[PDB]
């Protein structure tokens, strides 16, 4: 689930 | 006085002829226009958005295109790329503050743009490295900008469950203090309390549960609470925390 998942600066920034 | 950064002579002049036909928009989209347009995109994100980008640099180019036009500058400053990002995205991304305070400066800013990937710069300033007060500031000049609950294309999350999913208090304390609501729940149900009950952040449990009309009862899509949560991620401290709450 998205709630355990650590995402991180580039994930945010590149598809 | 300090002589101010100049246009190069590409730029000012995809500028002036972007002057002469943003109002015409058979003109904008016509093939004769196409290389005056990838032209000023080509230049504004070389010079705005790169991780070494000069602040006065960017700071110029902005009074630049404004004594150009006002519809000049809204149309540069709100370009998005081929990963749908402005210079307000990559800005906040690389924690090139002093460029995000001149962007917001400007007054045009789309703050709510999504890029392809889903996130819009509220979200991204959730993950930013902030390193002095000053920086801070910006970015809660930020989150009073924008849509602080807008939720992510990708599973519907918001800046505050980025924000405490990384641990991020400093950052958490900012969005709540500028109206970030935290009873939302992205697409699967989850708050972001059972972020932070997933995560193991008890200050930061304390920190939402402080929190007028936080409700410990929510679950998410399988009926999962965050008390339910805490206790299977080996949480005993967070799980106390959360069951005093939902028995106050």
């Amino acid at each position: 689930k998205a709630r355990r998942r650590t995402t991180t600066q580039m994930e945010l920034l590149y598809a | 006085m300090r002589e101010r950064y100049e246009l190069s002579e590409k730029m000012l002049s995809a500028c002036n002829l972007l002057k002469n036909t943003i109002n015409d928009p058979k003109a904008l989209t016509s093939k004769d226009m196409r290389f005056c347009l990838n032209t000023l995109q080509h230049e504004w994100f070389r010079v705005s958005s790169q991780k070494s980008a000069i602040p006065a640099m960017v700071g110029d180019y902005i009074a630049a295109f404004e004594a150009i036009s006002p519809d000049v500058l809204r149309y540069v400053i709100n370009l998005a790329d081929g990963n749908g990002n402005t210079a307000l995205h990559y800005s906040v991304s690389h924690s090139n503050f002093e460029i995000v305070k001149l962007l917001l400066d400007a007054d045009v800013c789309n703050v709510d743009h999504q890029n392809k990937a889903g996130y819009t710069p509220i979200m991204l300033a959730a993950l930013a490295a902030v390193e002095a007060e000053k920086d801070m500031r910006i970015v809660e000049e930020l989150f009073g900008c924008g849509d602080v609950n807008a939720k992510a294309s990708q599973a519907g999350q918001t800046a505050l469950m980025l924000a405490v999913s990384h641990g991020r208090i400093d950052m958490v304390k900012g969005l709540l203090a500028c109206g970030a609501d935290v009873n939302i729940q992205d697409d699967e149900g989850s708050t972001a309390l059972m972020c932070a009950s997933e995560h193991g952040h008890v200050e930061i449990v304390k920190l939402l549960l402080a929190q007028p009309g936080c409700n410990g009862h929510l679950e998410d899509n399988d009926g999962s609470t965050a008390l339910s949560i805490a206790l299977e991620a080996g949480h005993k401290d967070i799980a106390v925390l959360l069951y005093a709450h939902v028995n106050f």
